């Protein structure tokens, strides 16, 4: 299972 | 009944690029006892039935008019673009007790109506963020419409 990503940085 | 979301979509053809901004949330349903909502926003990138990315915002504390301004990108190349659905639900978050749904919407190629209309006008508009209000929906009845291809 993956870890889900926040918001852009970038 | 269950509230309204707004955000925007952008696609940058050249790069495959696909940027949802989740911006604003009103009017959402109560989801606690003692407390308002604790909203927080998870965005799905799905080729019909299957998951391909996820992502989520900041969970806001006690409120029903949730302010994010949170930008969220994906990588779709050209071709797919119209093979694609961004799933949008709002969550209330619970320490105790699951953390329930109050509403989703998807837009892509196979949504319709208004969904379709924002997904329509961010292609029309290469490279340019289109925001537009969508009213929150059942997650149960999104979950079925997400099966229909066109
Ligand atoms: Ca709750
Ligand atoms: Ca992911
Ligand atoms: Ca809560």
């Amino acid at each position: 299972s993956d870890a889900t990503e926040g918001h852009d940085e970038d | 009944k269950l509230g309204d979301i707004c955000f925007s979509l952008r696609y940058v053809p050249t790069a495959g690029k696909l940027t949802v901004v989740i911006l604003e949330a009103k009017n959402l349903k109560k989801m606690d006892v003692g407390g308002l909502s604790d909203p927080y926003v998870k965005i799905h990138l799905m080729q019909n039935g299957k998951r391909l990315k996820k992502k989520k915002t900041t969970i806001k504390k006690n409120t029903l008019n949730p302010y994010y301004n949170e930008s969220f990108s994906f990588e779709v190349p050209f071709e797919q673009i119209q093979k694609v659905q961004v799933v949008v639900t709002v969550l209330d978050y619970d320490k105790i007790g699951k953390n329930d749904a109050i509403g989703k919407v998807f837009v892509g190629y196979n949504s319709t109506g208004a969904e379709l209309r924002h997904w329509s006008d961010m292609l029309a508009n290469p490279r340019r963020p289109i925001a537009q209000w969508h009213t929150l929906q059942v997650e149960e009845e999104v979950d079925a419409m997400l099966a229909v291809k066109k």
